[PDB]
C-alpha cells in the first residue's frame, strides 16, 4: 500500500529497476544529512545526541550542514513560534528533493504545553511530517530511533531514478504504525521496578 | 517573625528620607509579602522620586525590573490606590543591599507614564515590553515599538480581555508573512528601528540571524557597519516568544511549574527554585531543612551543567569543538543522578510547593560520590585543553570589555557583574533556601569584564558549586521531603492513599488547585546566567492574577550595544558566546 | 447594627444572625448544618466563632455565629486561635467516620464537606481507629443514596420534612448509628426530592441521572437557561460534556426559584440526549429521506414555499418569543396560528386578559411565601406548577412564623418558630376534581367537577361583595364552608388566588377573577396568580394568532398549499386523524422541530432545529417575565455533520431566501430587535438579557470554568488537530473557560456558582448581595407589563351545576409531575417514574358498570377505542371518568370533553 505525491495506490515494483529503486533507498537512508536548525530545548538534545556519549556518527548523520541545499532531512526541533514560522517555512522551501521531516518534541508535534496565543500548535500545519518523537525533550535516543523509523520508512519508498525517464511522482508507504506493532508486547508488561531506588 | 510575614517595611531609612523629602501624603506604603517596601508614588512626581533615589548618600544605582499589571480584574484591592492599570519599578541598592518597589497607578484612558531611560537605560526594552503587552505609552521614548510580538499584531496580550489560547492557524497569514520576510531586505528603513543616517553612504546593513548554529537560540541582530567595524546595532528579538506570564494566569499554582522549567532550558530546578518559594510565601509555608538541602542539591548540580555547556559551546565558538563531547559525556553524568532523582533529564518538573515531589532513592550518594570524583580531572582537561590556550586567550581578552557603572545601568547580573570587581550574589547577599548553613566563595573580577573574565569566573563558580555538592552529600538531615502545612501541593502520597482528609487535600489541590491568600510575594534568586526573580500576586484564587518573571538575559542582550558599539563582527561573536544567556531567558 | 469582626467595624442587618451577616459581608465561616432557606438549628456545631463582652475583653466565649443574632455593638472574633482549633477539631470529628470515597463519589469537586475540610486546614489524621459502616437503600430511579458519607447535619431531614412537607424521609437511630432515609426501600414520594442533592453537603444523595454519565463540575460547559417543563420558568444550569446534557442544577434566582426546583426540571432533561433527533435537515422524496445542509435545505424549501399559493405557520407555545415571531414573519400575520386548540386558547387569553389587565398585582414566585391565606381554583399545582406548591407551603408556614415573631423569636430561630406555631397554619382552600398534595396542609378541599368549583368561586365571590353575580342551588353544608371560606379570606391581610388553564374551563378563570376582584373592593392586598401550561404560553398568548382549528381547516379546505409546522407534535392540542388528514391533503409539510414528532412521517421537509440546550432564546413564564436562555454548547463542535440551528435562525434564512433568494442566517439580537419594534407587547424583552456586545471589563462570559480539562485530547478521536473554539456571535457568553464568572463582576446572568474555597452550590452566598437574598446586581428576568390601574367587570356567566348525563361521561383531568409535559415523557428515566396509565372511575360508577379495580374498560374517543385499566377513585364525583392528560394516546385538549360508550373489553 502506497500513497502518491505530484492518492492511494499499490505497489507498482523486469528486475533491474526493481534493484536500482533498492540501490537508491539504501544509498538514500544510510546517508541522511540533517540541517542544523536550532528552534529550542529539543534542539539542546539533538546536539546532546551529536556528541560522543550517543554517537549519531555511526548512522551516517553527523556532516550537519549549515544550509539547506545541502541537507536531506529538515528536524524541526522546538517551539513553532509564529515570527519563525515564516522562517521555518522558507527554510523547507530552500531544501532540495528528496527531503524528509521529523518533528522532535511535543511542541513541534502540536505545539505541547504551549497552546498560548504566539504559537503555532503543530508544524504540520504548514509543512508536511514524515516522524513525529513525542517528549518534551525527548531523550538522544528517542531522537536515533526516529531516525530508523525514518531509514526503513525511506527503504521501501519509491522515487524516480531520473527526471527524463519515469513517472516523476512520487511513493510513500502507508507503514503499519508503531503503536499496534508494539501493542504486542507492550500490554504484556506486568512488573516494574518500584520508584524508591536508584 | 517568619520570613514570609506581611510587611509594610515602614522602618526602612528609605521611607523616612522619601518622607522627609517629598511629603507624608505623596506616596502609599503597601503592605506586601514580597520582603522589600512596596510605595505608591503619584505619576507626575515618578521621575523626581527617581532622581532622588539616584542622588542617595548609598544610591539605588540598578533599576532590577520595569512592568506593568491588569488591575481591572483585582477584587482584593484594599489599602491601594484607584487603579486600572499599575507600572511597577524595581530599583536594587547593592551599597544598602536593599531594593523598592515604585508604583504608579494610571486610569484605563490615560495609559501613558513618563519615561524611565533618562535615568535608567534598560527601561528602554523595559517600556518597550510594557507598551507591546499591556499598550501603556511612555511619553519621550525614542521609539517605542513592539519588542515581543511581531510589529502588525493588533491588541496586547498580557491585558486581562485578551485570549491566551491559540488562535486557528490560517496559511494565508503565513504566506504574507513570507512576502515581508522577503522584502524585508529591501524595503529596510532605519527610522522603523531608531538607527539614523543610514545609507554618507558608508554604512551597509547586516542582519545575523534569524537562525544562528548555535544552542543559545534563534534571533537577529541589524549592524549599522563602515567596512568590519560596527557603529550602531539594535537586536531584533521577540522569536523565542511562548506567553509565560500569560500561561501564569491560566494554570493553578501547582500545574504551572513545568511551565517555570522552560524559562531557562538550561536551568531546570534552578529555574524551578524562585517560583515555588515565592508560592510558598504566599502560602506561608516554612520549608523543613531536608527540602533546603535536597533543593539546593539540584540548583546546584543544574547550575554546574549549564556552566558546563556554557564553556563548551564558548570553547566551539572560539574554534577548537573538541572539548565539548567529552563535558557533554559529563553532562550525561549529570544527567544520570538527575533522571535517578526526579525522573527526567532537563525539565525535571520536581519542586512542589512545600517541598519536592518524591523523597531521595536508595542510592542517590553513590551516583553523587562518583559524579564529584569524575569532575576536577575532567575540569582540569578542559582548562589545559582550551582555557589556557594563547589563541582562544587573544580571540576573547579585551573583548566587549566594561566596567561597575555599564554593568549598574544596565541591569547586568551574574559573572559580568562580579566581573566588574563588584560582589553581589543573591546566595550571600539575601540569602535563600538555606545558603547560609553551606561554606562557599563567590568570585569576583579585577574591575573590568571581558570575555575571559566572565568565563574564568564561570569556572571558579563551577569549582565553588561543587563545594557545595560536596557538602551536600556530606551533610544531609534525615526527615521529610514536604512541609506539615496545609497548602503543601500534593499532600504526602501514601497518606492520601489511605487517609480520606488527606485524599479531600489531594484532591481539591489536584483539581481545582490551592488557593493562595489575596498577598503579592517576591523571590529573587542567583540563576545559572544571573540573577532570576518571580513576582506572583494572587488575588485569593487558585491561579496567578500576575506572574512576573524577570530574566538576566533581557539585560544582557540590551547591554550588547553599548559593549559591542566601536568593534568587529568577530568581537561580536565572541561577545555572544561570551554573553551565557538563552533566547528562552530573554523572550520568555 | 454595629459589629465588630476581628478588629474590623461592619455594618449589618441586626435582625439577621451572625453567620449569615458574616457571609454576607464576604468573610468566611465554615457551616454544616445552616441553610439560608432553612434557617438555624446550631447541629453541626462547625460555626463557632469566639465573642467578647465589650470592646477591652481578652477571655471571650465561643459561641454558635449561626444561633447567635447580629445586635448592635457584637464583638466577635473568627480568626482567633481557639475558634480556628475548635472549628478543624469539628471536621476531624466528622472525618472520623468518613469513607476514603472521593475518587468514586459524585460529590468530589462539588462537595461543601471537602471544601469546610479544606477551608478549616484539617489534612492530617491522627484517628487509628475503625470508621462506621451503613448499608444503603434504594430511594428511586433519580436519587442515589449512600449513607456511609453523611456528617449527620440533618439539612435533609429538615429541607424534606419541614420546608417541602414530605412525610417519607426521616432520621433514625441513635447517638452514632443516625440514620437519614425511608422507612423502607422505595422511591422518594415528594415532587421536590431532587433538592436533596444540593440540600445535602456530602454525597448521600447525589443525581443518579446525572451518575449514569457522570463527569465534575470543573469538566462541564454551564450555561444559564431556563427550565422548559412548565410554565414556572425556574432559572437553571444545564451542564453539559462531550455533547450531550449532563445535569440540571439549580441556578439561583432571587425573584423566582431561589434555591429549589421540582423534580419534572431537575430531571426531565433525557429528551436532549435522544439519539433519535435530527441532526441534519432532511428532504422526503418519495420513499427515500435524503439529507440536506442547510443552505441546499433553504434554498429547496424556498423555491417550494414560492411556487405555493398560501404558506400558513402553526407555531407552538413549546418554542421561544424569537422563532415564533420568525414564523409568524415568514407566513405573514394573518397567516399565523397559535398551535392550541380554541379552548385552550381562550383560556390562555383570558388568563392573560385577568393578569394584565384586571388591576390585581400578580406575584413572582418567592413573593407568593408572604401571602396570609390562599386560595386554590381549579389548578392542580403540584402536578402542573410544583413551585407554586412549595411556595404555598412556605405561606401556610407564614401564621407559625407571625406567632413566634409576635413573642420576640428572630425569624432564623426555626426550631422556635416550629414550637411556638405547633399546628397553626394560614388558611388553605383547595378546590380539584380529587384530592392534591396540598391537602396535608389545606384548611379545605373541595372535589367537585369544574363547573362547582367555577360556581364555588361565583359563591365566594358574591358572599365577599354583594354585587358579584350570585348563585343560587347551594347546599346548606356547602353554604357553610362558602362563609367559612369567606371569614378566612376577609380577615387576611394579603390573600392570594390562583388558578389556571389546566382545569380547562373558562368559568374557574373567571370564578377567580371574581375573588380577587372582590377582595379588591374590600381593600385588601390581594394577589392573583395564573397557572399557563408550557414554557412560553404566555409568550404565544401575548403574540396570539389564530387556533389550531383554523389552520386545520384552512389545510382540510385547499385554501393553505403549504404549512409550517415549528416546535409542534399537533397531536396535543387536536385529533390524530384530523390532523394527519389534513397534513396528508396538504401539497407541503415543513417541520422545524428537534424532537421525532408523529407528524414527521407525512412531512415533506424537516429541518432540524435546536433543543433549549442548543439554542438561544426568550420565554415568558406564568407571571409575564421575559427570561433570556442561552445556548449551553454546540452540535457541531463534535460532530461536524450536525446541521442543528436555531428555529428562528432557520425561519429568518427562510424568509430571507424567498424574499431575495439570498441567504442570510441572523443575529440573535436582530431577532430581538424586531420583536420589540413591531410588537408593541412584547417590547420588554430586550432588557431580559444585554446583547451579545456586554463585556465585564473588556472581556466576555465564561460558559466553563477555569480549570476545564481534556482540550487536546477530548475530539482527539476524531482527528487528532484540535478545531476551532465555537464563536458566539448572538449572545454575550463564550463557548470557553476564556471569560468573566467574578462574583463581583457587574452582571446578572450567571452560568454557575464557583469561588476559590466554595466549590459546592455554597458559592452563591458569594454570588448574593446577602445570603438568602436577591443577586448583588439585581435577579435576571423583567416582567413584561405593570398592573392596571383600572380592574375588569365581573364575570356573570355562572354556570350551572353538573349533571351527570346517561350515557356520556365528563374527563375529569388528572395531572401528573412525571408524564403531563409532552417532552418529559421522552426522557428514558421518566417512564420508571410515569404511573401506569390508567381510567379513574368512582365506587358508584364502576358498580353500576360492574367493573371492579384493574379490569380492563374501551372508550371510543373521536371513533378511536382505546383501552385502560380501571382504578376507583373515591373523590372523583359520580358521572365523571378521569383521565390521566398528557399521557400516551390521552391529549391534554381532552380535559373537560364528553366519552361515549364506556364499557369493559
Ligand atoms: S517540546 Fe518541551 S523540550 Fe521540546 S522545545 Fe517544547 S518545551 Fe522545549
Ligand atoms: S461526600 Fe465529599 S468528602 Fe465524602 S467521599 Fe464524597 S466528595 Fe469525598
Ligand atoms: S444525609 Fe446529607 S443532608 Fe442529611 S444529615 Fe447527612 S450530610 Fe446532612
Ligand atoms: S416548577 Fe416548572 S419551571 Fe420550575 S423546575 Fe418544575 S417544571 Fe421546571
Ligand atoms: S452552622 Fe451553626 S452549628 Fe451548624
Ligand atoms: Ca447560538
Amino acid at each position: 500500500d502506497y500513497t502518491l505525491t505530484r492518492e492511494i495506490v499499490t505497489d507498482p515494483l523486469n528486475v533491474f529497476m526493481g534493484k536500482l529503486n533498492d540501490m537508491v533507498n539504501w544509498g538514500r537512508k544510510n546517508s541522511i544529512w540533517p540541517y542544523n536548525f536550532g528552534l529550542s530545548c529539543c534542539y539542546v538534545e539533538m546536539v546532546t545526541s551529536f556528541t560522543a556519549v550517543h554517537d549519531v556518527a555511526r548512522f551516517g548523520a553527523e556532516v550537519l550542514r549549515a544550509s539547506p541545499r545541502q541537507a536531506d532531512l529538515m528536524v524541526v526541533a522546538g517551539t513553532c513560534f509564529t515570527k519563525m514560522a515564516p522562517v521555518i517555512q522558507r527554510l523547507y522551501d530552500q531544501m532540495l528533493e528528496p527531503k524528509w521531516v521529523i518533528s522532535m518534541g511535543a511542541c513541534a508535534n502540536s505545539g505541547g504545553m504551549y497552546d498560548i496565543y504566539s504559537v503555532v500548535q503543530g508544524v504540520d500545519k504548514f509543512i508536511p511530517v514524515d516522524v513525529y518523537i513525542p517528549g518534551c525533550p525527548p531523550r538522544p535516543e528517542a531522537y536515533m530511533q526516529a531516525l530508523m523509523l525514518l531509514q526503513e520508512s525511506i527503504g521501501k519508498e519509491r522515487r524516480p531514478l531520473s527526471w527524463v525517464v519515469g513517472d516523476q511522482g512520487v511513493y510513500r508507504a502507508n507503514m503499519q504504525s508503531e503503536r499496534e506493532r508494539k501493542r504486542g508486547e507492550r500490554i504484556a508488561v506486568t512488573n516494574l521496578r518500584t520508584p524508591d531506588e536508584i | 517573625e517568619p520570613a514570609w510575614q506581611t510587611r509594610d517595611h515602614l522602618d526602612d531609612p528609605v521611607i523616612g528620607e522619601l518622607r522627609n523629602r517629598f511629603g507624608p501624603d505623596a506616596f502609599t506604603v503597601q503592605a506586601t509579602r514580597t520582603g522589600v517596601p512596596v510605595v505608591w508614588i503619584k505619576r507626575e512626581q515618578l521621575l523626581e522620586v527617581g532622581d532622588f533615589l539616584k542622588k542617595l548618600p548609598k544610591p539605588y544605582v540598578m533599576l532590577f525590573d520595569l512592568h506593568g499589571m491588569d488591575e481591572r480584574l483585582r477584587t482584593h484591592r484594599e489599602g491601594l490606590p484607584a487603579a486600572d492599570f499599575s507600572v511597577f519599578y524595581h530599583l536594587i541598592s547593592i551599597d544598602r543591599n536593599r531594593d523598592i518597589m515604585l508604583k504608579v497607578a494610571l486610569a484605563e484612558n490615560d495609559l501613558h507614564v513618563p519615561t524611565f531611560t533618562k535615568l535608567f537605560p534598560n527601561a528602554n526594552w523595559y517600556e518597550r515590553e510594557t507598551w507591546d503587552l499591556f499598550g501603556i505609552t511612555f511619553d519621550g521614548h525614542p521609539n517605542l515599538r513592539r519588542i515581543m510580538m511581531p510589529q502588525t499584531w493588533k491588541g496586547h496580550p498580557l491585558r486581562k480581555d485578551y485570549p491566551a489560547r491559540a488562535t486557528e492557524f490560517s496559511p494565508f497569514e503565513l504566506t504574507k508573512a513570507k512576502q515581508d520576510l522577503e522584502m524585508e531586505a529591501l524595503t529596510f528603513k532605519p527610522e522603523e528601528w531608531g538607527m539614523k543616517r543610514g545609507t554618507n553612504e558608508d554604512f551597509m546593513f547586516l542582519n545575523l540571524g534569524p537562525n544562528h548554529p548555535s544552542a543559545h537560540g534563534a534571533f537577529r541582530i541589524v549592524l549599522q557597519l563602515d567596512g568590519e567595524e560596527i557603529v550602531d546595532c539594535v537586536p531584533d528579538i521577540g522569536y523565542h516568544h511562548r506567553g509565560a506570564e500569560k500561561m501564569g494566569e491560566r494554570q493553578s499554582w501547582h500545574s504551572y511549574i513545568p511551565y517555570t522549567d522552560r524559562i531557562e532550558y538550561l536551568g531546570g530546578c534552578v529555574n524551578e527554585m524562585p517560583y515555588v518559594l515565592a508560592v510558598e510565601k504566599l502560602a506561608g509555608i516554612t520549608v523543613p531543612d531536608r527540602v533546603n538541602v535536597i533543593r539546593v542539591m539540584l540548583s546546584e548540580l543544574f547550575r554546574i551543567n549549564s556552566h558546563l555547556l556554557y564553556i563548551s559551546t564558548f570553547i566551539q565558538d572560539v574554534g577548537a569543538m573538541t572539548p565539548v563531547f567529552f563535558a557533554f559525556t559529563d553532562r550525561q553524568k549529570i544527567y544520570d543522578l538527575v533522571e535517578a532523582i526526579t525522573g527526567f533529564r532537563m525539565h525535571p518538573a520536581w519542586f512542589r510547593i512545600g517541598g519536592v515531589a518524591h523523597d531521595l532513592p536508595r542510592g542517590w550518594d553513590r551516583l553523587l560520590r562518583e559524579f564529584l570524583d569524575w569532575m576536577p580531572k575532567r575540569l582540569a582537561s578542559y582548562e589545559k585543553a582550551a582555557l589556557q590556550n594563547t589563541i582562544l586567550k587573544g580571540r576573547s581578552q579585551g573583548v566587549a570589555a566594561y566596567g561597575a557603572k555599564e554593568a549598574l545601568e544596565w541591569g547586568t547580573t551574574g559573572a559580568g557583574l562580579r566581573a566588574t570587581g563588584i560582589d553581589f550574589d543573591v546566595r550571600k547577599a539575601r540569602p535563600y533556601s538555606g545558603y547560609e548553613n553551606f561554606d562557599f566563595e563567590i568570585p569576583v573580577g579585577g574591575g573590568v569584564s571581558d570575555c575571559y573574565t566572565r568565563v574564568m569566573l564561570k569556572v571558579e563558580e563551577l569549582r565553588q558549586s561543587l563545594r557545595i555538592l560536596e557538602q551536600c552529600l556530606n551533610n544531609m538531615p534525615e526527615g521529610p521531603f514536604k512541609a506539615d502545612h496545609p497548602l503543601t501541593t500534593p499532600p504526602p502520597k501514601e497518606r492520601t492513599l489511605q487517609h480520606i482528609e488527606t485524599l479531600i487535600t489531594h484532591f481539591l489541590q489536584v483539581s481545582w488547585g490551592p488557593v493562595m491568600p489575596a498577598n503579592e510575594s517576591f523571590q529573587m534568586i542567583e540563576a545559572t546566567k544571573g540573577i532570576n526573580s518571580y513576582y506572583l500576586t494572587s488575588d485569593g484564587s487558585t491561579m496567578s492574577y500576575r506572574t512576573r518573571i524577570r530574566t538576566p538575559s533581557y539585560a544582557h542582550l540590551q547591554q550588547i550595544p553599548a559593549a559591542i558599539r566601536g568593534s568587529l563582527v568577530s568581537d561580536l561573536i565572541v561577545y555572544l558566546g561570551s554573553i551565557d544567556f538563552v533566547m528562552s531567558d530573554v523572550d520568555r | 447594627a454595629t459589629i465588630h469582626v476581628d478588629g474590623k467595624e461592619y455594618e449589618v442587618n441586626g435582625a439577621d444572625n451572625l453567620l449569615e451577616a458574616c457571609l454576607s459581608l464576604g468573610l468566611d465561616i465554615p457551616y454544616f448544618c445552616w441553610h439560608p432557606a432553612l434557617g438555624s438549628v446550631g447541629a453541626c456545631r462547625q460555626c463557632a466563632v469566639k465573642q467578647y463582652q465589650n470592646a477591652e475583653d481578652t477571655r471571650g466565649r465561643l459561641v454558635m455565629s449561626c444561633m447567635t443574632p447580629a445586635s448592635d455593638g457584637t464583638f466577635i472574633s473568627i480568626d482567633d486561635e481557639e475558634a480556628k482549633q475548635f472549628r478543624e477539631s469539628v471536621v476531624e470529628w466528622l472525618m472520623t467516620n468518613h469513607p476514603h470515597d472521593c475518587p468514586v463519589c459524585e460529590e468530589g469537586g462539588n462537595c461543601h464537606l471537602q471544601d469546610m475540610t479544606v477551608m478549616t486546614g484539617h489534612s492530617f489524621r491522627r484517628y487509628r481507629f475503625t470508621k462506621r459502616t451503613h448499608r444503603n437503600q434504594d430511594l428511586g430511579p433519580f436519587i442515589s443514596h449512600e449513607m456511609n458519607r453523611c456528617i449527620a447535619c440533618y439539612r435533609c431531614v429538615r429541607y424534606y420534612k419541614d420546608y417541602a412537607g414530605g412525610t417519607d424521609l426521616g432520621v433514625y437511630g441513635a447517638h452514632d448509628n443516625v440514620y437519614f432515609g425511608r422507612p423502607e426501600d422505595g422511591t422518594l414520594e415528594s415532587e421536590f426530592s431532587g433538592n436533596l442533592v444540593e440540600i445535602c453537603p456530602t454525597g448521600v444523595f447525589t443525581d443518579k441521572t446525572h451518575s449514569e454519565r457522570y463527569n465534575r463540575k470543573w469538566d462541564m460547559q454551564f450555561a444559564p437557561s431556563i427550565c422548559q417543563q412548565c410554565s414556572i420558568g425556574c432559572n437553571i444550569s444545564p451542564g453539559e460534556r462531550y455533547g450531550e446534557l449532563r445535569r440540571i442544577e439549580n441556578r439561583y434566582n432571587g425573584t423566582v426559584n431561589h434555591y429549589f426546583l421540582c423534580d419534572r426540571g431537575r430531571f426531565g432533561y433525557g429528551y436532549v440526549n435522544l439519539k433519535d433527533r435530527p441532526r441534519q435537515p432532511v428532504q422526503r422524496r418519495g420513499d427515500d429521506f435524503i439529507t440536506l445542509n442547510a443552505e441546499q435545505a433553504m434554498q429547496g424549501a424556498a423555491d417550494i414555499l414560492r411556487q405555493s399559493k398560501k404558506v400558513i405557520g402553526i407555531g407552538s407555545p413549546r418554542a421561544s418569543v424569537e422563532s415564533n415571531f420568525a414564523l409568524r414573519e415568514l407566513v405573514g400575520e394573518e397567516n399565523f396560528y397559535t398551535g392550541i386548540a380554541h379552548g385552550e386558547q381562550e383560556r390562555l387569553q383570558l388568563a392573560l386578559k385577568v393578569l394584565r389587565e384586571g388591576g390585581i398585582y400578580t406575584p413572582a414566585l418567592r413573593e407568593i411565601e408572604s401571602y396570609d391565606a390562599v386560595l386554590v381554583l381549579g389548578e392542580d399545582v403540584t402536578q402542573t406548577g410544583a413551585r407554586v406548591a412549595l411556595a404555598v407551603r412556605q405561606a401556610v408556614k407564614g401564621k407559625a412564623r407571625e406567632m413566634a415573631a409576635a413573642q420576640k423569636v428572630a425569624d432564623w430561630q426555626i426550631a422556635a418558630i416550629l414550637n411556638i406555631g405547633q399546628r397553626a397554619k394560614h388558611p388553605l382552600f383547595v378546590t380539584n376534581v380529587d384530592d392534591t398534595r396540598l391537602d396535608d396542609i389545606a384548611a379545605w378541599t373541595y372535589r367537585a367537577p369544574v363547573e362547582d368549583q367555577a360556581r364555588l368561586g361565583f359563591a365566594i365571590a358574591h358572599a365577599l361583595d354583594n354585587s358579584a353575580p350570585a348563585v343560587d342551588g347551594i347546599e346548606p353544608e356547602l353554604q357553610s364552608k362558602i362563609d367559612v371560606i369567606v371569614q378566612a379570606l376577609a380577615g387576611a391581610k394579603k390573600p392570594l388566588i390562583i388558578s389556571g388553564t389546566n382545569a380547562g374551563s373558562l368559568e374557574v378563570i373567571q370564578a377567580a377573577a371574581n375573588v380577587a376582584k372582590a377582595l379588591k373592593g374590600r381593600g385588601a392586598d390581594v394577589g392573583i396568580t395564573m397557572i399557563a401550561r408550557s414554557v412560553n404560553s404566555m409568550g404565544l398568548g401575548i403574540m396570539g394568532g389564530g387556533s389550531l382549528e383554523e389552520a386545520l381547516t384552512e389545510l382540510e379546505t385547499g385554501r393553505a398549499d403549504a404549512v409550517v409546522v415549528l416546535e409542534n407534535d399537533l397531536h396535543r392540542h387536536a385529533s390524530a386523524t384530523r390532523v394527519n388528514a389534513a397534513l396528508a391533503k396538504a401539497p407541503l409539510v415543513m417541520v422545524v422541530d428537534h424532537q421525532r414528532t408523529a407528524i414527521m412521517e407525512n412531512a415533506h421537509l424537516v429541518l432540524s432545529a435546536a433543543s433549549f440546550a442548543e439554542s438561544d432564546g426568550t420565554v415568558i413564564n406564568n407571571e409575564g417575565r421575559a427570561q433570556r436562555f442561552f445556548q449551553v454548547y454546540d452540535p457541531a463542535y463534535y460532530d461536524s455533520k450536525t446541521v442543528m440551528l436555531e428555529s428562528w435562525r432557520w425561519l429568518h434564512s427562510l424568509h430571507s431566501t424567498l424574499l431575495s433568494r439570498e441567504v442570510d442566517w441572523t443575529q440573535l439580537d436582530h431577532v430581538i430587535d424586531a420583536v420589540v419594534a413591531k410588537i408593541p407587547e412584547l417590547a420588554g424583552i430586550k432588557d431580559a438579557a444585554p446583547d451579545a456586545t456586554f463585556r465585564i471589563r473588556g472581556q466576555k462570559l465564561a460558559r466553563e470554568p477555569h480549570r476545564y480539562s481534556g482540550r487536546t485530547a477530548m475530539r482527539a478521536n476524531i482527528s487528532v488537530h484540535e478545531p476551532r473554539q465555537p464563536q458566539d456571535i448572538d449572545t454575550m457568553f463564550t463557548f470557553s473557560m476564556e471569560g468573566n464568572n467574578q462574583p463581583t463582576a457587574h452582571r446578572s446572568q450567571v452560568p454557575f456558582a464557583w469561588a476559590p474555597g466554595w466549590n459546592s452550590p455554597q458559592a452563591w452566598n458569594k454570588f448574593q448581595d446577602e445570603v438568602g437574598g436577591k443577586l448583588r446586581f439585581g435577579d435576571p428576568g423583567v416582567r413584561l407589563f405593570e398592573t392596571s390601574e383600572n380592574g375588569l367587570d365581573y364575570f356573570t356567566s355562572v354556570p350551572a351545576r353538573f349533571q351527570p348525563q346517561d350515557g356520556k361521561w365528563r374527563i375529569a383531568p388528572y395531572y401528573h409531575l412525571f408524564g403531563s409535559d409532552e417532552l418529559s415523557q421522552r426522557a428514558p428515566v421518566f417512564q420508571s417514574r410515569m404511573p401506569q396509565p390508567y381510567i379513574k372511575l368512582n365506587p358508584a360508577d364502576a358498580a353500576k358498570l360492574g367493573v371492579n379495580a384493574g379490569t380492563r374498560v374501551s372508550f371510543s374517543y373521536d371513533g378511536n377505542t382505546v383501552t385502560l385499566p380501571v382504578e376507583i377513585a373515591e373523590g372523583l364525583t359520580a358521572g365523571q371518568v378521569g383521565l390521566p392528560m398528557g399521557m400516551s394516546g390521552i391529549a391534554p385538549v381532552l380535559a373537560g370533553a364528553h366519552l361515549e360508550d364506556l364499557k369493559e373489553a
